[PDB]
RNA sequence: GUUGGGCACUCUAAGGUGACUGCCGGUGACAAACCGGAGGAAGGUGGGGAUGACGUCAAAUCAUCAUGCCCCUUAUGACCUGGGCUACACACGUGCUACAAUGGACAGAACAAAGGGCAGCGAAACCGCGAGGUUAAGCCAAUCCCACAAAUCUGUUCUCAGUUCGGAUCGCAGUCUGCAACUCGACUGCGUGAAGCUGGAAUCGCUAGUAAUCGCGGAUCAGCAUGCCGCGGUGAAUACGUUCC
RNA sequence: AAGAACCUUACCAGGUCUUGACAUCCUCUGACAAUCCUAGAGAUAGGACGUCCCGGGGCAGAGUGACAGGUGGUGCA
């Protein structure tokens, strides 16, 4: 049938979202995202791109998603319906950025770099 | 490292438990690699000269 | 050293007969604590303490 | 609450309550109540006389307390007695499993007495 | 420690010297190296002289040291603390 | 900085009652990046809240808030021989932020069992402004104003 | 302590390995074979004005190219010289050895010749301050586009050592596409040991 | 089906040799899966960079295994020729599986 | 995802595009440049890494190696067993585990990344409370294995105690490696259950996917890490400002 | 020090050796050896069993005095 794909990415996680015209159901790898992603803040960011174009109820949200935790999955499948929507419609372009729904969140861990204990985090110093 | 010392490591010991690595280049018996065979001073020094197949200096 | 909590009241209420000293009050005296017990005479400071 | 004269926390589970006769540790307990099948959950100070009896007849299979004190103090005596290198350790108040005196081993040692 | 399946450990250099002295009923003080030697039965009775590392120190066996190590009679560092 | 003022960071709003001030004091009560802990605490806490008084919970702890912030504080000034404290008014963003950390912090003092309990107890303090965190406001203001003499001071 | 070699920071990004092969269960034996390889090449060709020496292997085969400036000195006679080292490496290997020997056309730019030359010069006594001028004049004529030369130790028999080093031209060191050979040597004197030091600097790629 | 395997240290040689593997199979007419990119291993080594103390200092070196997988369908007689008569530059390890 | 079928998507990895104050406005000398805006994944050296000028400290290393000079040569050289480098009134540096309820215990549902593997990784099955053991599939590896990620979430229990916190010490009995765990190994089971209630003077790290916290892997390595080198998971507070050190 | 139970190991005690544990010479000769049995803590001895691989390309031993050998000192050569 007809459905709009969109790749979206957070830290380690890659989100496959497929739009199709449906009620809302959020089904992530063939799980109600409830059961999947537990936390409801987590839940609530990962619907803004909906929420902001006032498309809540008409697009079923089909996520494939791999890797990460569950908070960079959410982040993942966030950026992968605003993309998504971009195919349904290039009008809703300009609130998606406006909200920074389309940047990538380019984050990601820092390497640990030889003489510290972490990216940063210095070892304890003495003069003494 | 002492001659005497790189030649009892070259002759096979009273038990295989007593079997240890020496770089074999300069008998170092600390931080021989296995891969190479070679202690950390021996390893740098040739790998700067390209004389190590497929190492090269690491970045990321 | 002793540990942090060492009293604690939740609704707690105190009456004589028909009289109430006091009611629903909750407080807390945690470990170093100095507590002044303010109040005017028959108030109950001396009550409390006899519950305590 | 006594049992194998230890007066066992009355107000605490079965299972803990136990844990205060020397010898008996959390495992130990569990098997006791579950050889005498009793609850765990149940309160001690709940106890009827008939779980509390079978309770007593299984710990007195065990050795708890004195027993147990008698036989670890014998093992001290025995190691000094033949003079060994462990005997010795205990004696001097030192590590006996080899953990390094130079830093640490407070608990064998005692409180800091700087010099 | 030794696995069970393995059975104790001892030298048989050290088994064998106790071994003819048992055949003998003969007890001589019997120099050894081999700290590492489980006390067996049989030594019960006879006197080792374990080397610890500068002297062979002479350790009448009892009854009670069978399964500890040879070593374990002999310590191997002097120490008769700090002032 | 030297160079000058830095980006700060925003927050998303709390999905239950959509309010970023909520948001930050969950940032606020987390230990260890333990964010789960904290909304539960928090949720928990704002349930006591309605439960006990009856209120709004939102409403309640925004008037807790506002008995907390401060308006004066003081920056210490090292002038010769003796260190001046130098009375400075607060921005507005310090002014929360400064909040939600008294809040946080002697709620953890308190002597109820649970932290959502304790936190629960020091709002509806805070909300008659009788706790500790009042306590602590009221201080700041009373040094700013004995030190009000050397407001002139500053950097 | 400061400055990497910089042939080491070049490697694999615009220079390539001498040792062009790959091994995976066998490396560890590879690898110190050619270690003995060029060790035996370097004495045996001490005076042949050998710089590099490349090595390559297939199944048993062992594909060695040695670099020198004095191509008929290694060879020698309708190969009698070259012949002689196959047979001596097929003695030490046991391999069957292919050699092939290249030419360099200008000797002055291949920065282990220079550093070997100077070092020959101070083992000759010769001015450490004139043998470092004189060769940057040479290797400059050849048209690099620029060359530093070093030479450290008890210089002129002092007792207390120091390092006197000379330039010429442009030699960016931090510039990682520049093509800049480098290359250290030893004389040994009477007072001990004089280090050498040669960048020479061809361009960039 | 014939299977290859090329591992090198340099995938530009890798490349140029795969190039040479695949076409020399097409002229013989049998169909390539053409040259999968397979995962690159890459092995780091941390070393201390000075000889003696200094532990601070340290130095990396990595080595990066590149892989290519050619897959040969419908092989022919004269192909099987063809992939072994080719003489890859040392440095190329060529494993074919058939 | 198993088979057929496909490579669309993701992913893998070669070659390309992309970021240049390049464009819009202001400011500035009209210059350099600076402030804001659009577009864009990314905006002002985007993030990180490698790269470390002339020199200073007679800094470190003659014990990686090499080397002048000096010294020893039936000995300062060489071989062997055992011991020592692990000692212990005591001071210091760097860490680990904690002192608990934002927790302990028990149970259920999950979700990674990066690396290693041929005398090596070793599944599944069976035995043991457990460390492990028997047998043995697969894999020279995007295939097979190491390999169950853990915090987290969801329930139940504990109810403020030196405890169901804490795990030291010690007793007993075991497993594995190894010729060999006494001095002097790791791990397991039973028992034992120390100090410790957030720490004086003082002092350290960190500006964002950072700190904090949670696990995972690797080098060395028969065996042995709380160390070192990497990996991801969760994921903050704050920067007003240059008076002061 | 990217791994001190033996080994490592440079230190100590004891038991041992002296062109030597390690190398190029010289020469003589021809296999050295491995493998056991006995003794020793082991190094080592004692015996036993065979007894050179292709002029020497060699390989090995026995003697021989050049030498070897030092993780010995000086990082202020
Ligand atoms: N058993 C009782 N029955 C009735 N009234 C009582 C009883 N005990 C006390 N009271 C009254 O109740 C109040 C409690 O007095 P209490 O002594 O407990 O406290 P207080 O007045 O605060 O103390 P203080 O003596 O320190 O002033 C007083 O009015 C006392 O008269
Ligand atoms: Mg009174
Ligand atoms: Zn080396």
């Amino acid at each position: 049938q007809v459905q709009y794909y969109g790749t979206g990415r957070r830290k380690s996680s890659v989100a496959r979202v497929r739009l199709v015209p449906g009620e809302g159901r959020i089904v992530v790898n063939n799980r109600e995202i409830s059961e999947h992603i537990p936390s409801a803040a987590l839940i609530e960011d990962i619907k803004q791109p909906l929420t902001l174009t006032e498309t809540a109820g008409t697009y079923d949200v089909l996520v494939n998603v791999h890797g990460g935790g569950l908070s960079g999955q959410a982040g993942a499948i966030r950026h992968g319906i605003a993309r998504a929507l971009l195919e349904a419609d290039p009008e809703y372009r300009t609130t998606l950025k406006r909200a920074g729904l389309l940047t990538r969140d380019a984050r990601m861990k820092e390497r640990k770099k030889y003489g510290l204990k972490g990216a940063r985090r210095a070892p304890q110093f003495s003069k003494r | 490292a002492k001659k005497s010392m790189i030649a009892k490591q070259q002759r096979t010991p009273k038990f295989k438990v007593q079997e240890y690595t020496r770089c074999e280049r300069c008998g170092r018996p600390h931080s021989v690699i296995r891969k190479f065979k070679l202690c950390r001073i021996c390893f740098r020094e040739l790998a700067y000269k390209g004389q190590i197949p497929g190492v090269k200096k690491a970045s990321w | 050293k002793r540990g942090k909590r060492i009293i604690e009241a939740k609704k707690l209420t105190k009456m004589f007969d028909d009289r109430i000293l006091f009611q629903d009050s909750p407080f807390y005296i945690n470990h170093g604590d100095r507590i002044g017990l303010l109040g005017e005479n028959g108030c109950g400071k001396t009550t409390l303490i006899k519950m305590i | 609450a006594r049992i194998a004269g230890v007066d066992i926390p009355r107000d605490k589970r079965v299972v803990i309550s136990l844990t205060y006769i020397f010898g008996i540790g959390r495992t130990t307990a569990q098997q006791v109540l579950k050889e005498a099948g009793v609850s765990e959950d149940t309160r001690v100070r709940d106890l009827t006389e008939e779980e509390l009896g079978k309770i007593r007849d299984i710990i007195d299979k065990l050795k708890v307390e004195g027993d147990l004190r008698r036989e670890v103090s014998l093992n001290i005596k025995r190691l000094i007695e033949i003079g060994s290198y462990r005997g010795i350790r205990h004696r001097r108040g030192l590590p006996v499993r080899g953990q390094n005196s130079k830093n640490n081993a407070r608990t064998r040692k005692g409180p800091r007495r700087t010099v | 420690a030794r696995s069970l399946k393995k059975g104790p450990f001892v030298d048989g250099h050290l088994m064998t010297k106790i071994e003819k002295l048992n055949e003998t009923d003969k007890k001589q003080v019997v120099k050894t190296w081999s700290r590492r030697s489980t006390i067996f039965p049989q030594f019960i009775g006879h006197t080792i002289a374990v080397y610890d590392g500068r002297k062979h120190v002479p350790v009448f066996i009892s009854e009670d040291m069978v399964g500890h190590k040879l070593g374990e009679f002999a310590p191997t560092r002097t120490y008769k603390g700090h002032a | 900085p030297r160079k000058g003022p830095v980006a700060k960071r925003d927050v998303l709003p709390d999905p239950i009652y959509n309010s970023k001030l909520v948001s930050r004091l969950i940032n606020k009560m987390m230990i260890d990046g333990k964010k789960g802990k904290s909304q539960t605490i928090l949720y928990k806490s704002f349930d006591i809240i309605k439960e006990r008084t009856g209120n709004d919970a939102m409403e309640v702890f925004e008037q807790a808030l506002k008995n907390i912030m401060p308006v004066l504080e003081v920056k210490a000034r090292r002038v010769g021989g003796a260190n001046y404290q130098v009375p400075v008014e607060v921005r507005p963003e310090r002014r929360t932020t400064l909040g939600l950390r008294w809040l946080v912090n002697y709620a953890r003092l308190r002597g109820e069992k649970t932290m959502e309990e304790r936190l629960a107890n020091e709002i509806l303090d805070a909300a008659n402004n009788t706790g500790a965190a009042v306590k602590k406001r009221e201080d700041t203001h009373k040094m700013a104003e004995a030190n009000k003499a050397f407001a002139h001071y500053r950097w | 302590g400061q400055k990497v070699n910089p042939v080491g920071l070049r490697i694999g990004v615009i220079r390539d390995w001498e040792s062009k092969w790959y091994a995976g269960k066998d490396y560890a034996d590879f690898l110190h074979e050619d270690l003995k390889i060029r060790e035996y090449i370097s004495k045996r060709l001490s005076d042949a004005s050998v710089s590099k020496v490349e090595i390559e292997r297939a199944a048993n085969r062992v594909n060695i190219t040695i670099h020198t400036a004095k191509p008929g000195m290694v060879i020698g006679k309708g190969g009698s010289e070259v012949e002689a080292l196959r047979k001596a490496l097929n003695s030490l290997t046991g391999k069957r050895v292919h050699i092939n020997i290249l030419e360099i056309k200008r000797a002055d730019l291949d920065a282990q010749l220079v550093a070997d030359n100077i070092a020959r010069q101070l083992e000759n006594r010769v001015s450490f301050r004139r043998a470092q001028k004189q060769q940057i004049q040479r290797t400059m004529r050849a048209g690099a586009q620029g060359v530093k030369t070093m030479v450290s130790g008890r210089l002129g028999g002092a007792d207390i050592a120091r390092s006197e080093y000379y330039s010429e031209g442009t030699v960016p060191l931090h510039t990682l596409r520049a093509d800049i050979d480098y290359a250290t040597s030893e004389a040994d004197t009477t007072y001990g040991k004089l280090g050498v030091k040669v960048w020479i600097y061809r361009g960039e790629v | 089906k014939i299977r290859i395997r090329l591992k090198a240290y340099d995938h530009r040689i890798l490349d140029q040799s795969a190039e040479k593997i695949v076409e020399t199979a097409k002229r013989s007419g049998a169909s390539v899966s053409g040259p999968i990119p397979l995962p690159t291993e890459k092995s780091v080594y941390t070393i201390l960079r000075a000889v003696h103390k200094y532990k601070d200092s340290r130095e990396q070196f990595e080595m990066r295994t590149h892989k290519r997988l050619i897959d040969i369908v419908n092989p022919t007689p004269q192909t099987v020729d063809a992939l072994m008569r080719l003489d890859l530059p040392s440095g190329v390890d060529i494993e074919i599986k058939l």
